[PDB]
């Protein structure tokens, strides 16, 4: 069924699966015409297709060439998603296949079945967790290499770092949810605690900064000040 | 002109023919009903008093044989039965009628209902969706399931309705995925149409049985069978423009039928919403359209 905060620990367990994000797939920008009309300009989107496990990030770029001539975009772009995410899966050995594939937003259930009947055993799931992915694209390097894109490519990301040579993939999916959360709620706020202390460096095939395990600690302290100092904002509570 | 005697009716019982009814007593005189119209198939149902958890019934054809009802009290059912004498029957008949024993089929002469109803229903397909070679006549009732609903558990008691099911490989093309899904046309037009029903006849014939089942039996994979046929429909940008036509026929005369305190559990609130306002063919079925809205603007 749907994945949620009961059955969160399944993540972790050694069923291969992962998680798509389609928010980023279909990106636009919204300006005036010299007519004074609204167009829209695409630009460079990706699919995030996590292992929560292992950190595996199959980061498939969606070059802004797939919308060419093309109607109903943001529709387009859910089959686009199950397009990208079966032909992933096919490119698999079978023993590296996923049993189950969870969806961040319930709109890709269908496309993702239908592209995926050749699996049946393929679980598709839902999930009733409010997963942070879209801030995806405020991962400088993330970011960096969708925009460079002159093609449709794709490039594996580990978004752990080396993190599991240290902590359990439980606490790393923690420490990615939180610095994504953060991200989303207030960018600049997120990546001045990031970047903040220049002696802290991040590695060439690093996403994250290389903080000492008490320096996680107080990093991870304040993401959390900030995302509750955001959050007495937006309520006035 | 074509009587289905009655051995007798020793269990208090509602007798349906058709879109008729009609209540009988334990042990009233009942010797059965008269004047049915040769042309057409027809559905004799029973539910009886004691147990309305007992709605069942018999297709039958009466070119294709002398057929008579007749109470098993073992069984505890009416059971239909052919007499292959043809004398003993039209001796039978002729007794039952001078003593009028019998209902008259009650139709009347502007009425066309029935036909609506049954237009493409063929005896030899209902045999095809219901097995039991070795009678003329196809037992139904409320309980049996589809298929279908078997693969998702008697082979010998099940209704082969044709299995549709929009997310199969048989509904979906290769490298046609987003296309296929939400254009049934390749679907309905070069799988079921041209490969397996043949012509859009035998389409409507099921349409138009499973529907009957539905109504007559509360039979529900009958209802899912109904509604998956007509979505595949509504669902298709290229549909023949004569199917359109008779669709619309068909589905009036079956809204016009369905008893108003069943709309319910015997309409599909989506299916229904999804044909008549955001399909394809949202703007194709004006009758279905005016009836839906003037009989059950509550469901949409
Ligand atoms: C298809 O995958 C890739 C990956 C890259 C290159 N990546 C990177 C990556 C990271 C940062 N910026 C990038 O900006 C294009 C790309 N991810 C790497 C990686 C990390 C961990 N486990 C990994 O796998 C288990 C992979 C890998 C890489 C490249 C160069 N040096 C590396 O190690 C010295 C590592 C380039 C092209 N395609």
């Amino acid at each position: 069924g749907a994945m949620n905060s009961s059955n969160y620990a399944e993540l972790f367990n050694n069923d291969i699966k992962l998680f798509v994000d389609d928010t980023n797939v279909y990106r636009v920008t919204v300006h005036k015409t010299f007519e004074g009309n609204v167009a829209t300009k695409a630009i460079n989107g990706c699919i995030f297709t996590l292992n929560p496990k292992t950190g595996h990030l199959f980061l498939k770029i969606i070059h802004t060439s797939v919308w060419a001539g093309q109607k109903r975009l943001s529709q387009l772009a859910k089959w686009k998603t199950a397009e990208e995410v079966s032909a992933l899966v096919r490119s698999l050995p079978k023993e590296e296949q996923p049993k189950q594939i969870i969806v961040t937003r319930k709109a890709m259930l269908d496309p993702l079945e239908v592209h995926m009947l050749d699996f049946p055993n393929i679980a598709i799931r839902p999930t009733e967790l409010r997963l942070p992915f879209s801030a995806a694209m405020s991962i400088d390097k993330l970011s960096d290499v969708v925009m460079k894109a002159t093609e449709p490519q794709m490039v594996l990301f580990n978004i752990y770092d080396d993190w599991l040579d240290r902590i359990s993939s439980y606490t790393a999916f923690s420490r990615l949810t939180l610095l994504l959360r953060a991200l989303k709620t207030n960018e600049e706020s997120a990546k001045m605690i990031l970047l903040s202390d220049p002696t802290i460096t991040i590695k060439s095939y690093h996403l994250w900064p290389s903080f000492t395990d008490e320096q996680w600690i107080t990093i991870e302290s304040q993401m959390r000040d900030l995302i509750l100092t955001e959050y007495g904002r937006k309520y006035n509570v | 002109m074509n009587t289905v005697p009655f051995t007798s009716a020793p269990i208090e019982v509602t007798i349906g023919i058709d879109q008729y009814s009609f209540n009988v007593k334990e042990n009233q005189p009942f010797h059965g009903i008269k004047d049915i119209p040769i042309g057409h198939v027809h559905v004799i149902h029973f539910q009886h008093a004691d147990n309305s958890s007992m709605r069942y019934g018999y297709w039958f054809d009466c070119r294709m044989g002398n057929f008579y009802i007749q109470y098993d009290p073992k069984d505890g059912l009416y059971k239909m039965m052919e007499e292959r004498d043809g004398a003993k029957f039209e001796n039978i008949v002729h007794n039952f009628k001078e003593r009028q024993m019998m209902v008259s089929y009650p139709k009347i002469d502007e009425d066309d209902t029935w036909y609506n109803l049954t237009e493409f229903v063929q005896m030899d397909k209902i045999r095809k969706i219901v097995r039991k070679d070795e009678n003329q006549f196809s037992y139904v009732d409320s309980s049996m399931t589809t298929v279908q609903e078997n693969e998702l558990s008697d082979p010998a008691h099940s209704l082969n309705y044709t299995v549709i099911n929009f997310k199969s490989r048989e509904a979906i093309r290769p490298g046609h995925e987003m296309e296929d899904f939400l254009d049934k046309s390749y679907y309905l037009n070069t799988v079921m149409l041209q490969g397996i029903f043949k012509n859009s006849s035998n389409y409507f014939g099921e349409l138009q049985f499973a529907f009957l089942n539905a109504m007559f039996f509360g039979n529900y994979g009958s209802s899912l069978q109904w509604h998956a046929m007509i979505e595949l429909i509504c669902s298709s940008a290229t549909v023949p423009k004569h199917m359109l036509d008779k669709l619309d026929e068909i589905l009036y005369y079956q809204i016009k039928t369905l008893p108003e305190q069943y709309s319910d559990i015997l309409l599909n609130e989506r299916v229904w919403n999804i044909c008549l306002y955001s399909s394809f063919q949202k703007n194709s079925l004006h009758n279905t359209e005016k009836i839906m809205e003037n009989k059950y603007p509550e469901l949409l």
